[PDB]
């Protein structure tokens, strides 16, 4: 019950021959996995992180200038030429000035002059790579037991560290069984397209590609304190003013500008090891040897109490928190939902089974009433604790909310929203291949895009669905209009 | 007036090794507004004067070389070097910058063995 | 680099806010409109390139619209 | 690229005051708040007094509180310390230390003077 | 931020060299030559939408060059 | 600026997105639009930074 | 029994202290340092001068 509170969690209810329900795991949103006989737990990717990280690619943000060497020759005849033109440090530049007696070449005319400065860079930006071998993942567990101090508390869990060598491991939960973990990490973010730009204390997360079409000047990338950089022409700017001869002049420090323009990137934690906190992962839960505690115990007969009031979540979870006044410690807790004084029993417990576990120690129940009028009661005899409550919604606008939270689901997710929750089946199979087949040509498409571009765009093409009457309008309207409006209304997560 | 205790007095290393020198707090210099860690780390090379090398507990200054790294969190606070080099002779005086007056370690001493 | 090669639409998407995705969401938006403020006068010579150009009311429009995109950002 | 250079340093009899002066240059300066630190010779780094970007608040040691006065001549791009009632123990190679470029601390250093000194001896 | 709102084209010119008029000239156009090498797919977007809202050649091609100069410009 | 100069256009200078001031040659400026530097970022709906 | 003050809206008010500070046809806009405080309603307009 670490899950309650963060608003971004969704509740997995299926199960399958063998009992495994694969899940996804996003970083932002804590899964809940509800089944028949097995209690109901909750998991959250807590932290992604890698460790060993190489340089790949170093690239310069501002330099110094010095050492300003000029030569020029007679007009009309050769070319400028300066022995420090060859050294790898030193930037050069050929223009033509207009010489004459007045400069003391023989002849009038224009005539080259070179200048060469020395480029010696400050503040580099260091682009790491990361290998799949060194990529870890930490998953954290907790069975829904009713302990008093368990609702959203973060700290609290049970770790189980995944990594591509290992990737099946299981935790062993405490009273509870072990939750099997068989989970392939190579999906998730492609880390083969990932350079980190450590770049004074600021990691990011960028393509591969774009990093590489930085026009700022690189270094050979190795580890090196003098090391030398490729394209220096554009950090320093020879300014030929008139003609009568040029000066050389330092860029300046290109920090405001990167940070402009990694304005779509996504940043990560680097300090000591550098724990990325965006991405997602897919696993498989196996739950065969998973069981619930107590369900021998006998059932209460006795007062309940609450000690704090119920209060409905956002997603529809009310918590109730009560505490036992009996004498019999090791029991179970009775429940009981009517509609109108009329035993339907339209509620669900997403706990298991809570049961006490101590005379007067708080128990809290998180239960699911339905979308009316609904008393709730827990102990049996002329002294049932009696929660009315009443839930504020429709049906309909449930499936509503659904459908928008799938598609958010489907648009942050490549095709792994077809395998979220995915319990076994064909069906989500043949979904799962046409959604990918669609969506990598819908990208290769609308690779690189603008928020706004991608509106504007969509707008134009249902239009033009709109107007072409040969069955066009049917395909080109409803996949690439709509589509490409709510993508292009959702990119700048 | 917050005490700063630093556990090695002297560091004699061989080039191409690792090194360790600690600083502990007699306080923990964790600014609650904010949650960071306000410790520094300087070195004075002989015959110079000081310079800036992580400039909090572990986001190394600029210009610094690449293997100069810090650690701890609350008072137990590390300065790792990972290839120790000729240059690295000096004087490691640690620094919390929590409360204005500021009091520098005793600061440490690194040779080559 | 130079702040015109942005991480916008290319690469990952994830549910994390990407780093300065509010403040930037309008920034060319922004600037096109600042632009066109400050120069009316390409507003009346694209009206008139469009309505000089392949007119039919939906490539008048678009075409008009497409270029009083183009030339403020491209600047 | 900023340089802080010191100036004033020079021996002195104890008793004698004695006004030191940082000269800067290579940034703004009415913009950074200034420092003066000092190191006896063989002992560790002791800072002494800390003048913030505003002129008017200053702060001092506990150790040299109430001898020493800080003043900044922004307009000529240069800091001034006071030196008051000298002891023999006050003689050590004065610093004059910027304020951090980048960071949260309202009062950092990153760049240190080349040094001076100054000897209070009979 | 700043960096998309270059001086250029303001009015006052005159015949001293400005700054960076060698090297920021190409700067808008190596942007787009970049982008389009990067991104090849919406070449063949864009060819679909001049095709499917051009009726005349001349509009193909203004349509296409536009589409083409306005994405990597936007973003 | 930083020991250089350019004749820019009046408009262009007080168009550009940068935090300005009076320009009194006073202590402690005060400067408009301070939100042009300073950029937060909710992380996960959990806090700011 | 109990209730909590979700937003206080008022009806009266008092005007305490007053400055203006004007600029030059030609050289921008005016600016006020107690224009950034959050308590001083401010408001720009247009005179000859
Ligand atoms: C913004 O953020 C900065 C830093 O993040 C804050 O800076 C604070 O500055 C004040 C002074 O301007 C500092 O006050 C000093 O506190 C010392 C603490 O000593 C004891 O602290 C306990 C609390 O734990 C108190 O209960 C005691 O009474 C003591 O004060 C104090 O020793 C010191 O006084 C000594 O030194 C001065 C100068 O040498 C002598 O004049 C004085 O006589 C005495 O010997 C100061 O009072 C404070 O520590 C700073 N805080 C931090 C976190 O650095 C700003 O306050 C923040 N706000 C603003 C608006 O800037
Ligand atoms: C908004 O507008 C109001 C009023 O319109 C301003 O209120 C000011 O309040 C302060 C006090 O908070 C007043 O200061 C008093 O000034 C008295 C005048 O004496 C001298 O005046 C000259 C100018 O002629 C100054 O240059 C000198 O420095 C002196 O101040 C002064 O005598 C008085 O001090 C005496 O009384 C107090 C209280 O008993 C004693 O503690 C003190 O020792 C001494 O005996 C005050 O200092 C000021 O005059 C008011 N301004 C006016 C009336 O125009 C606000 O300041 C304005 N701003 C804001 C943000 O509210
Ligand atoms: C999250 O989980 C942690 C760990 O379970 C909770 O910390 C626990 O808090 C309780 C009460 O605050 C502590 O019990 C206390 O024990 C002492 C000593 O016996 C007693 O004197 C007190 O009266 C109280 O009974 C318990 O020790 C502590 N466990 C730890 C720290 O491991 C925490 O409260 C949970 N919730 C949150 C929001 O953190
Ligand atoms: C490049 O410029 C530097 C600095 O201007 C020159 O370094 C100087 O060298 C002379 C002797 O040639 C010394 O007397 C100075 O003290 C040096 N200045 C310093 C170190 O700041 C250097 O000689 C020039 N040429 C080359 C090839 O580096």
């Amino acid at each position: 019950m670490r899950c309650v509170g963060v608003g971004n969690r969704d509740f997995v209810e299926g199960l399958s021959g063998a009992t495994w329900v694969d899940v996804v795991l996003e970083h932002g949103g804590c899964v809940t996995t509800m089944a028949k006989n097995k209690p109901t737990l909750d998991i959250e990717l807590q932290k992604t992180e890698a460790t060993q990280l190489a340089t790949l690619r170093k690239l310069c943000i501002e330099g110094k200038i010095t050492n300003i060497t000029t030569d020029s020759r007679c007009p009309t005849q050769g070319e400028a030429v300066l022995p420090e033109e060859q050294d790898q440090n030193y930037v050069c530049k050929h223009t033509y000035v207009d010489r004459g007696w007045g400069n003391g070449c023989g002849l009038f005319g224009k005539g080259s002059l070179v200048t060469c400065a020395k480029f010696q860079c400050l503040e580099p930006i260091e682009g790491k790579v990361v290998q799949y071998e060194n990529l870890k993942y930490t998953v954290i567990i907790t069975v829904h037991t009713g302990d008093q101090h368990q609702v959203g508390n973060e700290t609290q869990g049970v770790t189980a560290e995944i990594t591509p060598q290992a990737s099946t491991t299981e935790a062993i939960l405490p009273e509870y069984g072990t939750l099997g973990l068989e989970c392939s990490p190579r999906t998730g973010l492609d880390f083969n397209e990932m350079i980190l730009l450590t770049m004074k204390n600021k990691a990011w997360m960028v393509h591969r590609q774009w990093f590489f079409d930085l026009p700022l000047p690189w270094a050979s990338g190795a580890t090196t304190e003098t090391p030398t950089w490729n394209r220096k022409e554009l950090l320093v700017t020879f300014k030929n003013a008139h003609a009568k001869k040029q000066e050389v002049v330092v860029l300046g420090s290109q920090e405001g500008a990167m940070h402009t323009a990694l304005t779509g990137a996504t940043e990560i934690q680097n300090s000591g090891g550098t724990s990325i906190f965006a991405g997602h992962l897919k696993c498989r839960l196996k739950m065969d040897k998973l069981e619930l505690k107590g369900m021998s115990y006998a059932m209460c007969t006795n007062t309940f109490v609450l000690k704090k009031e119920v209060s409905e979540t956002q997603h529809g979870t009310i918590l109730i928190k009560v505490e036992y006044k009996g004498e019999d410690a090791p029991c179970k807790i009775p429940f009981s939902t009517e509609d109108g004084q009329g035993k339907a029993h339209n509620g669900r417990l997403i706990t298991a089974n809570p049961v006490v576990t101590k005379k007067e120690e708080p128990v809290n129940i998180e239960a699911e009433p339905p979308f009316g009028e609904s008393n709730i009661v827990i102990g049996i005899g002329d002294n049932a604790l009696k929660i009315n409550w009443y839930k504020k919604g429709s049906s309909i606008g449930k499936m509503f909310e659904a459908t928008a939270r799938g598609a958010r689901r489907m648009a942050i997710l490549g095709d792994t929203a077809w395998d979220f929750g995915s319990v076994g089946g064909v069906l989500n199979s043949l979904g799962k291949m046409v959604h990918q087949i669609f969506g990598s040509a819908y990208t290769a498409l609308f690779s690189g895009v603008s928020w706004v571009m991608k509106i504007g765009i969509g707008v134009l093409l249902t239009w033009i669905g709109l107007n072409s009457k040969n069955t066009s309008m049917s395909f080109s309207c409803i996949a690439i209009g709509i589509i490409t409006l709510y993508l292009g209304a959702v990119v700048q997560a | 007036h917050i005490v700063m205790t630093q556990s090695p007095l002297s560091l004699s290393v061989t080039p191409g090794q690792p090194a360790s020198i600690s600083c502990k707090s007699s306080q923990i210099s964790s600014w609650g507004s904010d949650g960071k860690t306000y410790l520094y780390w300087y070195l004075q090379k002989p015959g110079q004067s000081p310079q800036l090398l992580i400039y909090e507990v572990s986001s190394r200054f600029s210009g610094v070389s690449d293997r100069f790294s810090g650690s701890g969190s609350g008072t137990d606070f590390t300065l790792k070097i990972s290839r120790v080099q000729a240059e690295d002779v000096g004087l490691y005086y640690c620094m919390q910058g929590l409360h204005l007056p500021l009091t520098f370690g005793q600061g440490t001493r690194l040779e080559i063995k | 680099s130079v702040a015109l090669a942005p991480h916008v639409g290319m690469g990952l998407d994830t549910r994390t806010q990407t780093w300065m995705s509010a403040e930037g969401a309008w920034r060319q938006v922004e600037k096109v409109e600042t632009w066109a403020l400050r120069h009316p006068g390409f507003t009346i010579l694209a009206l008139f390139l469009a309505h000089y150009i392949g007119t039919s009311l939906t490539q008048k429009v678009v075409i008009f619209i497409l270029l009083m995109l183009v030339t403020p950002s491209m600047t | 690229q900023v340089e802080l250079v010191e100036s004033g340093g020079d021996v002195v009899q104890p008793g004698k005051s004695l006004r030191l002066s940082c000269a800067a240059s290579g940034f703004t300066f009415t913009n950074y708040a200034m420092h003066w630190l000092r190191q006896a010779p063989g002992k560790g780094l002791e800072w002494v007094a800390v003048i913030s970007s505003d002129v008017n608040d200053k702060y001092y040691a506990d150790s040299v509180k109430g001898r020493f006065t800080i003043s900044r001549d922004n307009s000529k791009n240069t800091l001034y310390l006071q030196m008051n009632s000298l002891t023999p123990e006050d003689t050590a190679v004065y610093y004059c230390a910027r304020e951090q470029a980048v960071g949260t601390n309202p009062w950092a250093f990153d760049y240190w003077g080349q040094g001076t000194l100054v000897t209070v001896s009979s």
